[PDB]
């Protein structure tokens, strides 16, 4: 009998640890044993317990990031320059596997784009006519 | 995640928070990128909620 | 007895425990044995795939090989034009490792400084002998259709199934993008300016 | 209703609120508009009261 | 080992310490040569946060 | 042996002091003559602490 | 026999107390008549310690 | 049976200090008694004392040196010049059995070869054109 009354609270164990709860702004990535198991909606759900990974992304939230710099013109003119950049992940596998930190990769090439376009246009030009 | 406050201040004066919600000596702490992380005050601080507020960064009680 | 049997099935599950194997979605890792996981099947070493894996208890070491692409930036540095006048470029570079084994077994060690060191010695070599046939006017105005796209191309196929030693391609690296951040003046020309 | 301590700031310096119950930390604001809500204070700001009294905002303790 | 409060003073206005862990009551310094040592505030100091942060100290704070 | 708080303050600034042990709502003190006596702070005063360390004068808290 | 802490404060305006007997809220207070009394702290108030020390009144407290 | 006893703790002792770790970046030279005879990858590895010695080198890492100096110019100017090297080791055997201490070797003649070099060329040049 004992080994039945083992049996029932380890399984009862095991459901109770398998839930958890999701934010719903936010979704899931689940992976089990690291092979990227499915995409997971916001709420409550189960999973095995010391099986499968559930990893959190905000994606119904929109972020945004700040780049200034001083930047050279075509004219030998410097300028001080400031953008922001407002973006939204999806398709969460890629956001969370393709590249480490896509944050700081997006601010740098932000700053790249920003340094490429403001090297084509003059100083008077851009203080003048630069927001469209 | 354990975020320390001298780097939470840099951060917000280069306003990359958003929101901060200050329960007890903790806060958590929401970037503009929609990171969060907590934070402990050491000793009550009378300039940071006039920092917090001139940085136009979201500020929130809680019961 | 019933404490026997207790005893052999905790230990074969600490054995389970000491000799399971995880490798995440993002890395592959292979093992670290002290003497033979190098030249393991013949020329090229396993890749281990993510999954589940068994391991010996000790005589491997766990060890992961980052499978995405990874930034190095170049806080500064020091060029001269073709009309021999100073410029300051702060630029990042994108790679991300091709094939694993070559990638292990060429660099000194598993840990990606070495590698990083080397894409940076030889990115700055690209770019400074490029850079230098160009004039401070056309490196701010359209730099990245006439250097970086071209130091990118250079560095993948090693100019100046095929291998090059000069080439990264040699090395388990690959290069996906080049782009310049930030382009400076010394201190002299800017306060001209 | 709840609403954060920085909109209720920038609320006050809006001239919207009329009356202010405060009961330790949390504070009951009435809107001129006949708005009810609540909002908590984070930590301690002496700023509040001097700017509540300067706005002509009604200040109501309670026991 | 234990640190008088003025000779933290001195210290941190010489600018070798790195990083300061606060408890409460106690303050766990860390040097700039990896010295570690304790030390107690007579009493509450507003102008210790400001001076510590002034001169870009690490600044730790406890649960 | 216990000194009055203004005779305190005064030979603090006639810079006659070496030490002074604060605990709390006490002082222990410490002449530069080797005198040793005990004083009492009448209600909190950062100008204290303030004038302490403007004089060079050792302050030693305890757990 | 008990003296309005208003009354205390014009009185000492006047320069006409000499020993202040600090114990928490109330005060021993004995003018330069030898005359004693009792006074009362309505609330915290820093300015009384620089109002005391700036006129020459002399301040003990209490263990 | 103490002479057993005594040959079995001796070889026991044997096993127990023939043993040696070499860390990832660096590679082991064995020599059998003053020649020698292989070359150890880093991995755990045992040896036979006093019939083997082993000595590790680092490999991986990379050394650097500076060299300066004030120089005089084909023009005979007296310039201050500065310049980092960077190298690494190979063929461990050519690095410990060839020159007493090549480290030195290397920074005298870095410094010999800047000096023959920086002759050679005017003032003007090496001011503007130093960098390539």
């Amino acid at each position: 009998r004992v080994v039945t009354i083992a049996a029932a609270a380890i399984v009862i164990i095991w459901a109770a640890s398998g839930f958890y709860t999701i934010k719903e702004a936010e979704r899931g990535v689940v992976t089990r044993f690291g092979k990227f198991s499915h995409l997971v909606e916001p709420g409550l759900n189960w999973k095995p317990t010391f099986i499968d990974e559930v990893k959190p992304v905000n994606v119904e939230a929109v972020r945004e990031l700040a780049a200034s710099g001083v930047m050279l013109t075509s004219d030998e003119n410097v300028v001080r320059v400031e953008m922001n950049v407002q973006y939204r992940v999806t398709n969460p596998e890629k956001y969370l596997y393709s590249v480490t930190s896509p944050d700081d990769s997006l601010r740098q090439a932000t700053d790249s784009a920003l340094r490429g376009v403001i090297g084509k246009y003059t100083m008077d030009r851009i203080l003048t006519e630069g927001r469209t | 995640r354990k975020v320390d406050y001298s780097t939470f201040l840099q951060e917000v004066n280069n306003d990359q928070v958003r929101e901060a919600r200050i329960n007890g000596r903790e806060i958590n702490v929401t970037k503009k990128d929609s990171n969060r992380y907590t934070t402990y005050i050491p000793v009550q601080d009378p300039k940071l909620l006039d920092n917090l507020l001139t940085k136009n960064v979201k500020v929130v009680g809680e019961p | 007895m019933r404490k026997s049997v207790i005893a052999i099935i905790i230990i074969v599950l600490v054995v389970l425990y000491m000799s399971v194997f995880v490798v995440k979605e993002g890395e592959r890792g292979i093992t670290l044995r002290f003497g033979k996981v190098l030249r393991d099947d013949d020329n090229k070493p396993l890749v281990y795939e993510p999954g589940l894996h068994f391991k010996i208890p000790f005589i491997e070491t766990v060890k992961m090989l980052d499978a995405r692409i990874q930034t190095m930036d170049n806080q500064a540095d020091r060029f001269v034009t073709k009309e021999k006048k100073d410029l300051i470029v702060d630029s990042y570079i994108k790679w991300r490792i091709s094939d694993f084994s070559r990638y292990y077994l060429a660099t000194g060690g598993g840990d990606i400084s070495q590698a990083e060191v080397l894409l940076k010695r030889k990115f700055s070599d690209r770019l400074r002998s490029e850079i230098g046939r160009l004039d401070v006017k056309d490196i701010v105005t359209d730099s990245r259709g006439r250097l970086t796209l071209e130091v990118r191309d250079a560095l993948n196929s090693g100019s100046a199934p095929v291998i090059n030693p000069n080439s990264m391609a040699a090395l388990g690296i690959e290069v996906v993008d080049v782009r310049i951040k930030q382009i400076n003046l010394p201190t002299e020309v800017s306060e001209a300016i």
